């Protein structure tokens, strides 16, 4: 969708300060957590149950990087948010049949983690930038759907 | 043997037996009832002309006769005198011949034939009188 | 370690690649189809449990006649009349229960083994993640050293025309005609001890989870004879009541004796 | 197929027939081409009308022929063996034609000999004519 | 198909199942029946695309029966009874083996013939006749190799004949019903007692004759040495092994000129069938001669199957 | 067919002296002798095996009187023949099936009894006529035939 | 039939096989084949002149398996599943019981109208649909003499459905499963955890619950004087001896807003046969409120029967 | 007597005598069915002598071994080795001349019958045609008086229309239905007793054609039997005439011993 | 469901929210009109800009009916029944709306409270705000 | 009893007994931590007014407290000295609340609590100091 240059401006500076070795990792063990059924694609990882195994275990913050790093190509190429993540909607929606709620539930969890870390410097306007990005990935992660 | 001539063929001993050994003449003769004409019966049962075989004593004659079977009497007078008839040999149905033998004294020409025809047990035909005439007499010859 | 070869040798790979991506993917999905049995033979724990209750009332009773037994060991082992014609009466209360106490423990049994095996699916499946993610992973870096390796050329349009993830699932057939093709020709993986691993977690996982459709199968034929036997317990309970407490009288033969001595 | 008792008959009625073997055959004849026209057609020369002296000859040839017949009944075929040809193959005549002579033979022989004409005659005359008229058109072809 | 009706949600699977009609007879293995494909193909399980072929039976005539003598012919209780006539107008008798032949005899072939004369030759010159009028035209003939001794001909009809209840084939025999004690069935076209050919097809049971009986018959023998034509009419008949000879009638109905090439037929009462046993090579018997003579079937065997062939 | 006057008159003349209850009788037992087979149709007579039996059975004259009668009805109307006999035509060929060859045997035999009974006064020119005669009859009788 | 072909001398008797398509079932006594007359009749030597028809299954989903939670619906494992949007825009569900009718509930049918409302009323309100988008009109409506009591509606289409892979009619039980230790599973259109109506199908395994503990939860009693209400959302379920109360899954995922309707459907592993073992009533316990609450379809058995004969 | 009624009767009355006609027709045709079965065993006969002389060289060899069994019943009787063990080589033969004198035996009983069924037949056809003609010539003076008699004159018709043969031929079946139709309306014949002798006469002479096709069916299956054994002993017709010559040392305990005393 | 853990946690981290619950509850609000626009159509005539009066107060509504929630946690629809006819009948808010601000006052209480923010408080948090997000909505109609 | 409060609602006799028998008075109260601002998680545990119950010698008062099964040590205190509380009725696990009493001498109005929060094994929260201040002072009355 389109976004105001203050909009991008706000954004891209704080994904800047964002750590990239745990953000990603913390976001998706507290999916787990808060909403127990997606841990059904995930219980590979090791012990899921407690939340302190799912927030330890060490595969679950290795795959967050991933997914934050996922979500690092939206901000990169915010146009083309359909094409970047193409590939990426074959492999849920095609191969895996994810319902499309889990992703914006994700995205969610992921501006709750991002609220987290940066305090009141995560503004109204800010978060209500950042929610049109959650949106435009979820939406462009299901896409293959239709 | 001339009682009854039809009998007389049922012997199994006379069949194809061999009658034609030794010396003979043949003598053409005619066969007349009693108003000297042809006794046309008999003319056509006997054939002619005639074997006469000879012997040590008298010259045999002998007869071929078809439809043995139906043959009853069969009487041969020389002289008015009964002759000694008797079968040699007989051939089975399909010929139906009889064959008779009977001496004849030397000079002998005429022979009377009292004979009749009786088809199983049907009526008997008696033919009375029948004038045998040999046309030449016969004579006896030892000699071969 | 050197990676590339003709046209073929590229999409020999990048069929490889793709299956043994694709074994993460297809593995999961099998554990999922699992699920069903897992909840199953939960529901049969709280079945199980609920039954024990149903038949609180006849089994207490009929311990009540094992417990008048007892005492009955004195005078009463030896022809009671309207004692030993109690266990006459008796013959198919104690034909369920020994039932009852057999298929119960069965599809407790098969209800042990059921996680277990689902257990063995899990490890397979989670095993069988790293050594195909890893191994795919490398034969993706002849893979994309083939974009702009110096090339054949038609080895560099061979490169862009692949795919990260294969259009389908992988049986075990699949896989090993990958690592078939990928093996002969193109010993430029010789990797193939490694391959040896992802197949063998794979059939390994696979082999657990026909082990549980298998053994929660025969556990819902014991489930099913559960429930039916303990019916026979739930309405005999009023039969077993009184027949309990028709040792009323053999109760009689202690209390009128164990005064006198 | 001609038996003793056929045999017999034959003889027996054809004696009783003697001198006028001759003119019956020619009287026969008379009746054939007066009843069955056709039959001329084997005579084209001949002087057909009444009591013609060619038709009186040729009835003494074939009574005469008859008369063999049953002079030696008990072979027919070599008696008749030389006639056998004559008829079955120079001259070519339809063996119906030798059906029609035998039956003007029987009605013939019935009008001049009324107390020999007992059925049982009558059947070996017919069998003698027929044996006859067989002999004659077996070589047929 | 008077095309079945519709029903809802439903399709239709085609079945034929062949049968072959009035005295005729399914030929394959051919369970008969046909289900079309999704290829719009024919299909028996058993033989696949192959048809089956009607054939005719042979020895099941519609209306059975139940020559100087008797037994017109009221119903056609021959259907397999051929009337050949030579150029000349001589009628002669023929037996039809097959749909497409006809047995008869080496003889009746020859008339108006020279000895000189070959098949060829004779084919064109003869009409042949089943049924009632039923004309059927002739493309070859062919002769048995010891046509002088074997007495036969095989006719070759230029196309096959439609068979019915008057015009139909006769069973040839497996089993050699020539024995005495046997009793069989002359049907013909030949004269009768006014020596007229006949107007009307007749037939005659005969008993079949001890062979040595006849032979002393006909010659006057058994022992060649011994042999003299004893023959009651002028001609004498073909005499050997693989001859047979037929007595005469109860009644002393017997068969002459015309009946050859006819039957002698032989019902057989166990399986209901008319089996030809013999071909009638002597027709010159007729009152005076005691028996007719044909040539046994089962001693031609091998041959007609081997002439069919071509 | 057609006779000239004194045929027909040398005929009927002639006919005038045949006795009427012996004459056919003869004629037919006659036939089942000469010819043995039509004994086939007749055998409900009674014994027909010697020629002494045949003539003497009461059963045959009886017969053949009805015979010679059908015989007379022929000299009778000899223009209208197929139609005198049109009926018994029925009788012999659509029931009977007797062979036509038989009714011309027969006329002969019957011809053969005529000539027996009256001699030299059986004329060829009369037989001639008769010949028609029986002819005639033979025909007309087998005309259902056709 | 692309006509078979002629053989020499032979004809055909030909026959056809009746088969229902793909998702039906032949339906008479009758085997099936009919014969053709020479009267040129289609006729079957059991039944005769009568055709068979064809019935759709039940409980045979073309492709099976193996609400706040998840199972997103790949494949169209439900084909039974039923999509009825009430006049305001308000997502509800409804489960097809046979080609023309559909079971619900008596409260999704009274969405945006009176008590007062009849069926008459309620009956063009409605949109329904099927499968995919698929758009399936509506004839009549009919509800539970008991609706107070037993929450259940049927509705008609105005016509019979197509059955196919994405549409067809799931089974009424003849056994019972309602039982705690059986497992169920349940489709729905209603909201999510966003609370939003879903975009996706989708299904839960629920086992089936102690009547005891659920009445207990809801109401505080067994004994009716104890009776309070416990509900833990605002409204209370309807509970009597034609419920049953189904549990949350093992991942906490529950059955929300739009889920009445949709019908508890228990897979029968023996004859693999898919049964409608309830039709859920109260959709209101979403996280909060620890069951979902069914109507035994076995008790509305003799009433849905009685309902489909007009 | 006094015949007539309306233009029924009159037909009623003309079946009849179409039918007792045609009863003297139908039972003539039935009685030539059966030639074939008096030429057929006829022909039995002729064979039958055949064999008698086809085995007679065997017969009258096993005859030598009988009459050398004779003179051996003096020594012989027991256990001569090689004369005890000759009946164990006659075993099959005289099994075979067993089978012969008993099989033969029954084609000429079978013979026997067959003529006289054929002669009750012949008979039975001569008196029906009697009875028949009778009959069928008195219901034609009613026939013929209805010609001009006085007339319905439709009845009168009904007369002229009449032919004196009947279409077809004649069941038990038709005749009694003929007579059935007779009976009752038309009395006026009354002379049912007689007609009762005509179908009688016919039944009798039916059931005389149809017990020579039962008896002679019998005897043509005895007659090939007949022909079968009779090939055994005429094969076996060497066997048999070493096996009497066999007897010949048998001789031996007759000469060297009868000389001595 | 809200276990004794959950509503411990709860309790434990609402009161650490303290006196600012008004003004959290106004934050809260202010985040939902600006991230999810649809929802100012139920507020037409309030002041929607920053700070407004209007919305501050609103939040100190809002916060207090949470509060009176974890102040009877072990009933809420008694609690909230006055709400739960309110949003259902009169109001009729779009059941998707609380799930906005549901998150919102995640998102909110996130921002100012990282310490009790730890996962499983974050869990019981949701749970809360799920329970009574769906009472007011369970009468919807 | 204080020791362990969720080891004490453990003890089954407590169930759903009956706390309300006899006179009561209903005293509202405050509850504040050391700064004196309310103690928030106490505040919200705690039913405010509480039911103070009649007896012969001190008054009793009775607390309302939920989550039952997380409180661990609860300890009341009147002039720094232990007062003897006991748990008189449990509410089961949907309600949780555990019901207390403790006797309180004619004249006091402030009261200590010093309590702790820990939720199965896991970290114990420990509350120091809570002052439970009620709205006016607290007089048994026998005479009811
Ligand atoms: C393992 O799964 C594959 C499909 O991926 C299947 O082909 C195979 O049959 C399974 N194993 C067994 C033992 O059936
Ligand atoms: C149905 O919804 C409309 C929507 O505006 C509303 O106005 C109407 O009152 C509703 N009716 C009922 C009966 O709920
Ligand atoms: C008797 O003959 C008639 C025909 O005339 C026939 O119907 C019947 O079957 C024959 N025999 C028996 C035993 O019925």
């Amino acid at each position: 969708v389109h976004l105001t240059p203050e909009e991008k401006s706000a954004v891209t500076a704080l994904w800047g300060k964002v750590n990239v070795d745990e953000v990603g990792g913390e976001a998706l063990g507290r999916l787990l957590v808060v909403y127990p059924w997606t841990q059904r694609f995930f219980e590979s990882f090791g012990d899921l149950s407690t939340p302190d195994a799912v927030m330890g275990n060490p595969k679950v913050k290795a795959h967050g990087k991933k997914v934050l790093g996922a979500f690092s190509d939206g901000l990169a190429h915010l146009d083309n948010l359909k094409g970047t993540f193409a590939t990426l909607s074959e492999l849920h929606c095609d191969k895996l049949h994810v319902d499309p709620e889990n992703f914006r539930l994700l995205g969610n969890v992921l501006v709750c983690v991002l609220a987290h870390h940066f305090g009141k410097e995560f503004t109204p306007p800010v978060q209500a930038a950042y929610q049109k990005v959650v949106a435009g990935v979820a939406n462009a992660l299901a896409h293959k759907y239709h | 043997a001339d009682e009854s001539l039809k009998d007389a063929i049922k012997d199994p001993a006379l069949e194809n037996k061999e009658h034609d050994i030794g010396p003979r003449e043949q003598v053409n003769f005619q066969l007349l009832d009693k108003n000297n004409e042809t006794q046309y019966y008999h003319f056509f049962s006997i054939k002619d002309p005639a074997d006469v075989y000879y012997t040590k004593k008298k010259a045999e004659v002998e007869l071929d006769i078809n439809t043995a079977s139906t043959w009853k009497k069969f009487e041969v007078y020389e002289n008015n005198q009964k002759l000694p008839v008797r079968l040699v040999s007989y051939s089975p149905v399909p010929e139906d011949h009889a064959y008779i033998r009977f001496p004849v004294s030397d000079g002998t020409q005429e022979l009377k034939i009292v004979s009749s025809t009786q088809i199983d047990d049907g009526e008997e035909t008696n033919y009375d009188y029948t004038k045998l005439v040999f046309a030449k007499p016969i004579y006896n010859d030892p000699s071969l | 370690a050197e990676g590339l070869k003709t046209k073929d040798e590229v999409e020999k790979a990048c069929h490889l690649a793709q299956q043994l991506k694709e074994v993460s993917i297809t593995l999961g999905v099998i554990y999922r189809t699992t699920e069903r049995h897992s909840v199953q033979v939960e529901a049969h724990k709280t079945a199980i449990d609920k039954h024990a209750d149903a038949v609180s009332r006849a089994v207490e009773a009929l311990t009540r006649v094992d417990v008048a037994l007892q005492r009955l060991k004195e005078l009463g082992k030896a022809n009671d009349t309207k004692a030993v014609k109690i266990i006459e009466n008796i013959t198919s209360a104690r034909e369920n229960l020994a039932l009852f106490n057999n298929e119960t423990q069965a599809v407790l049994t098969a209800r042990d083994h059921v996680h277990k095996h689902r257990a063995a699916a899990l490890q397979g499946w989670s095993d069988a993640k790293e050594k195909g993610d890893a191994a795919a992973e490398d034969v993706w870096v002849l893979l994309n050293a083939a974009k702009k390796g110096n090339g054949s050329a038609d080895v560099k349009a061979a490169a862009e025309k692949c795919s990260r993830y294969s259009s389908s699932s992988t049986s075990e057939t699949e896989l090993q005609k990958a690592i078939d093709a990928a093996a002969n020709v193109g010993g430029l993986s010789a990797h193939k001890s490694k391959y040896g691993d992802v197949l063998n977690k794979f059939k390994l996982s696979n082999a657990s989870v026909g082990a549980v459709r298998d053994t929660s199968g025969r556990g819902g034929k014991h489930m099913e004879k559960v429930n039916n036997v303990a019916k026979l317990l739930k309405d005999a309970e009023v039969s077993l009541a009184a027949a309990a407490a028709e040792i009323e009288e053999v109760k009689n033969a202690h209390e009128t004796k164990a005064q006198e001595e | 197929v001609l038996s003793p008792a056929d045999k017999t008959n034959v003889k027996a009625a054809w004696g009783k027939v003697g001198a006028h073997a001759g003119e019956y055959g020619a009287e026969a004849l008379e009746r054939m081409f007066l009843s069955f026209p056709t039959t001329k057609t084997y005579f084209p020369h001949f002087d057909l009308s009444h009591g013609s002296a060619q038709v009186k000859g040729h009835g003494k040839k074939v009574a005469d022929a008859l008369t063999n017949a049953v002079a030696h009944v008990d072979d027919m075929p070599n008696a008749l063996s030389a006639l056998s040809d004559l008829h079955a193959h120079k001259l070519r005549v339809d063996p119906v034609n030798f059906k029609l002579l035998s039956h003007c033979l029987l009605v013939t022989l019935a009008a001049h000999l009324p107390a020999e004409f007992t059925p049982a005659v009558h059947a070996s005359l017919d069998k003698f004519l027929a044996s006859v008229s067989t002999v004659l058109t077996s070589k047929y072809r | 198909c008077p095309k079945p009706p519709e029903i809802a949600h439903g399709y239709v699977e085609h079945s034929v199942r062949y049968q072959c009609k009035n005295y005729y007879k399914l030929r394959t293995e051919g369970d008969g029946v046909y289900t079309l494909n999704n290829e719009k193909q024919w299909i028996n399980k058993a033989v696949g695309d192959k048809l089956p072929e009607c054939e005719a039976v042979c020895g099941k005539p519609k209306n059975p029966a139940n020559i100087l003598g008797g037994h017109l012919d009221a119903k056609g209780s021959f259907p397999w009874q051929a009337k050949m006539v030579s150029h000349h107008n001589l009628t002669t008798g023929a037996t039809l083996i097959n749909e497409q032949w006809l047995l008869t005899t080496a003889k009746n072939l020859f008339l108006n013939h020279s000895e000189n004369a070959t098949a060829k030759d004779i084919a064109p010159t003869l009409t042949l006749y089943v049924g009632k009028k039923q004309l059927v035209e002739i493309e070859k003939v062919v002769l048995h190799p010891n046509y002088s001794q074997v007495d036969i001909g095989l006719i070759k009809l230029k196309q096959k004949v439609s068979v019915n209840e008057r015009v139909m084939p006769i069973c040839l025999p497996s089993k050699d019903y020539a024995e005495v004690g046997r009793v069989g069935y002359v049907s013909g076209w030949g004269r009768n007692a006014n020596f007229k050919f006949t107007d009307h097809l007749k037939y005659v049971m005969l008993p079949v004759a001890d062979q040595d009986q006849c032979i002393r018959h006909y010659e006057g023998s058994t022992v060649p040495e011994k042999k003299t034509p004893k023959s009651p009419v002028g001609v004498q008949p073909i005499l050997n092994e693989h001859t047979f000879c037929a007595g005469m009638s109860k009644y002393q109905e017997d068969t002459c000129y015309g009946d050859a090439g006819s039957a002698f037929a032989v019902h057989d009462l166990e399986e209901d069938t008319w089996y030809a046993t013999g071909i009638l090579s002597f027709d010159k018997s007729c009152a005076v001669a005691e028996y007719g003579v044909y040539v046994k079937v089962t001693s031609i065997q091998d041959w007609v199957q081997k002439t069919i062939a071509e």
